[PDB]
This record gives structure tokens, sequence and C-alpha cells, in this order.
């Protein structure tokens, strides 16, 4: 088959900057019958259907802004985005149409912004969940940047790693912050054995962990 | 306006079969090639096949990964595109998109459908448990307050969560679902002014179309 290779896999830039990203095929995409390179660029914003930006390597799809530019010939192709906006965050795919079709693996575009510390909140098991035999302790770590963040759970001062599942939102398009849930699941038996529950966010906006807590005695 | 609407997605056992549909309108179906493309959750797009226009005899092509196993066809009187998936495997789980296509000789605007989700698994369709997240009873008020809903034990995807039937959509964070004991769990947070709750109502609305279920969960203060 023809193989399609994008690089880099990910990149982050600030609002108003330029980006470029590469796409390389294992074989020439030039059809000398028509003198066009059968290469195309797609934008897939999170939770949406892919949208075609560029075809024939550099012809813009009707109604695509001029700040997106395709270039290259043969085996080597480049997409350029001029003055990157917040709304451009998305995965960009190249697609050859010279023989059948095949997509590259994609380049993820992330919007840079000022660092920001998470708003942390902690929630004990709901009483409704407790009647079912389960116990889930929840922490929300909301509206922080950058994405890298550490969460530690303590039960009566003592760290717990098993039973913890973490899930990050896609980068907000509006303000560009990330959010994350951490959920500590336990048996009701174990939950009612201990009193003090704690979740701690270590993020590079401080050397001090942000800590929220609750005590079942209070 | 051109439209392409994929249907026929759903849950099917390993080794089973499934037929996807793509209903089209707003263009002469018969003049276009049509492609199917799939995307597993959190993975790349994969082109699967096309079927050519009337002038090319409606012949078919397929990626290697599905040739011999998936079949594309078209009903030209009703303007519908089909993908017959046979011998399903776990790896086939993905969103499937139909796209209008063409030999790139002439310029034509690209249309794609919204997609349809296929899930190949031994797990069964299971409605969600919906649990309210109100602050602890010893929690103290301030300028903003965060409430949540924990959505646990459902299958397959998707679920959608809203707050006060869509009235609260600012300061909402709905996290991606994670597989736990082969069932999905997700949570959603909403942050409002403390003046507005609990004086006024906050309810999350969880919709799970696969089990034909909608749950409204009012968040009340504990104790």
């Amino acid at each position: 088959d023809i193989v399609m290779s994008q690089s880099p896999s990910s990149l982050a830039v600030s609002a108003g900057e330029k980006v470029t990203m590469s796409c390389k095929s294992s074989q020439s995409l030039l059809n000398s019958r028509t003198r066009k390179n059968y290469l195309a660029w797609y934008q897939q914003k999170p939770g949406q259907s892919p949208k075609l930006l560029i075809y024939w390597a550099s012809t813009r799809e009707s109604g695509v802004p001029d700040r997106f530019t395709g270039s290259g010939s043969g085996t080597d192709f480049t997409l350029t985005i001029t003055s990157v906006q917040a709304e451009d965050l998305a995965v960009y795919y190249c697609k050859q149409s010279y023989n059948l079709r095949t997509f590259g693996g994609g380049t993820k575009l992330e919007i840079k912004r000022a660092d920001a510390a998470p708003t942390v909140s902690i929630f004990p098991p709901s009483s409704e969940q407790l009647t079912s035999g389960g116990a889930s302790v929840v922490c929300f770590l909301n509206n922080f940047y950058p994405k890298d963040i550490n969460v530690k759970w303590k039960i009566d001062g003592s760290e717990r790693q098993n039973g913890v599942l973490n899930s990050w939102t896609d980068q907000d398009s509006k303000d560009s912050t990330y959010s994350m849930s951490s959920t500590l699941t336990l048996t009701k038996d174990e939950y009612e054995r201990h009193n003090s529950y704690t979740c701690e966010a270590t993020h590079k906006t401080s050397t001090s962990p942000i800590v929220k807590s609750f005590n079942r005695n209070e | 306006e051109v439209k392409l609407v994929e249907s026929g997605g759903g849950l099917v056992q390993s080794g089973g079969s499934l037929r996807l549909s793509c209903a089209t309108s707003g263009f002469t179906f018969t003049d276009y090639y049509m492609s199917w493309v799939r995307q597993p959750p959190g993975k790349a797009l994969e082109w699967l096949g096309f079927i050519r226009n009337k002038a090319n005899g409606y012949t078919t092509e397929y990626s290697p990964s599905v040739k011999g196993r998936f079949t594309i066809s078209r009903d030209n009187s009703q303007s519908i595109l089909y993908l017959q998936m046979n011998t399903l495997r776990a790896e086939d789980s993905a969103t499937y998109y139909c796209a209008r296509d063409h030999d790139g000789y002439y310029e034509r605007f690209s249309y794609w459908g919204q997609g349809t989700l296929v899930t190949v698994s031994a797990a069964k369709t299971t409605p969600p448990s919906v649990y309210p997240l109100a602050p602890g009873s010893a929690a103290q008020t301030n300028s903003m307050v965060t409430l949540g809903c924990l959505v646990k034990g459902y299958f397959p995807e998707p679920v959608t969560v809203t707050w006060n039937s869509g009235s609260l959509s600012s300061g909402v964070h709905t996290f991606p679902a994670v597989l736990q004991s082969d069932l999905y769990t997700l949570s959603s947070s909403v942050t409002v002014p403390s003046s507005t709750w609990p004086s006024e109502t906050v309810t999350c609305n969880v919709a799970h179309p696969a089990s034909s279920t909608k749950v409204d969960k009012k968040i009340v203060p504990r104790a």
C-alpha cells in the first residue's frame, strides 16, 4: 500500500502564531496525466466529523480561510496555519487519493495559554450509591493549565493508588484550560471503616499541593 | 442542502454481522463515488472502501484490513449507501462515517455524515446508575459552588449529560467515560453562584439512547 506519515504527533502554540506540520508518503502522489498531487488535508475538531480543508496539495476548499496553506509536491507535504486562533485546536489528517485512499496517523494541535491552578472540589459517596453496596469518592480538578498534573489520595493520612481512575477533558476551546476527574472507588465496608478522606493536586503553579478533605465525624 | 445520514449502528457480539446505512439527499447520488471511513475511540481515521459512480459501473474497492470481510453496495433508486460488515471483531469498534467522494479530476465540495457508533463486545446493553454529588454535610458556602453527577455502570456509549435541561451550560465539565468492570463510568461537574443553589434547583439530565433511558437527578443538600 501507499503509507502516510505525519510529524510531529503533537504540538502546542499560542494564539496569533503560525504552525507547520509535515506529511510524507511512501510513493509519489503526482498524477502526471493531470499534473496534480492527490493529497488532501482534513481538520477534525474533538467530537466532530472530519472536514476537508485542502485538496490537490494547495487548493483550498470553498470557504476555508486563507490562513490555512497547503504546499509540497511528490512525497513531501506541508500544512501551514497562519495566526492560529483558539478555535483551530483539532487533529489534522493528511489523506492520499492517488491510489484508493489512506489517511496518516494525525497531528494534534493544542492552544497555549498562561498557567493556571486547578479549582479542586471533593465529594463523598452519595447515600444513594451507598445503598447499592458501592462507594466512590470523587475529586474534580477544574480549569487548569498546563495538562500535566498529579493527584494523590489519602485515607486517614495514608496514600491509596489502587481503585483510582483519572479522566481529562479535551482542551477547552473557549478558555483553553483542561479539567480532570479523579474517582476513588472502594467497597462500602472499607469506606465506613475510615474517617478522613483527602485528595491533593500537585500542579506546577505552586510547590504547595491544593488539598480538599472531608471527615465523616463532622 | 446536501445531507448524509448514517444509521444502523449499535452493539453486536464478536463474530456477528451488521449492516450500516447512509441515506443521502440534495445531489444526484448516481454521479458520485461514496466512501466509508472509520475511527476507533481515541485513534486515527481509517479509510475502508468506496463504490464508484454510474459512469464507472458502481465497482468496489476496499482497504486490505477489511477486504473479503466488508461489502459496500448502493440502492440507486432510494439514494442509499450500505456497508455490510461480516465476521466482526473487537477492533471494528468505531465510529463509521459515510463520505461523498470522486476521482479528483473535477473539483467537488466534500460532504461527510455525522457518523454511527458500532460496538463489538460480549457485554450487554445496560442502563446507567445516576448518583448526585452534593458537597459534604460539613462543607461551608462561599462565592461559587460546584455540584456533580456520577454516571456509573452503563453500556455501550454514548451518554450525554446536561444540567437544568440545557439552561446551565456554562461552567459545565463532562469527563470522558472509562471502562470499569467492562461497564462505562463518567462524571460531570457544574459550578454556579452560591446564591443560586440550593435556593434554586440544579438537576442533571442523563440520556442513554441505547437503553432508551433518560434520568433526571436533582442535586439536594445532604442531611
